């Protein structure tokens, strides 16, 4: 996740990732988090 | 680097990784095509090499 600007961001820090097209395309919460000022190294488990 | 008893030999991200990582100083993972490595050259101490 690139980090936080408020000009492109908003002035939230707020963000989530979610999934979909997988088991069916309703979109799905898989990560939470805040907009940090360096880079957020995510690792996920994607399922298939 | 590769030290194999007798055999040396090297492997370099530019030839070897085919996929560049980000920039960012948090960290740069290099993933490297297999590389192949000179087995036979090795020195079998005791059996174990």
């Amino acid at each position: 996740i690139p980090p936080y600007n408020l000009s492109t961001h908003g002035d939230e820090r707020w963000f989530k990732l979610y999934i979909k097209h997988v088991v069916d395309n309703n979109s799905h919460i898989i990560y939470s988090g805040q907009l940090t000022d360096t880079n957020i190294n995510i690792t996920l488990f994607i399922p298939l | 680097i590769v030290k194999a008893g007798g055999k040396e030999q090297t492997f370099t991200a530019d030839k070897d990784v085919s996929i560049q990582p980000s920039p960012s100083f948090d960290e740069m993972n290099y993933q490297f095509n297999a590389l192949e490595i000179d087995g036979s050259g090795l020195n079998f101490i005791n059996n174990s090499a």
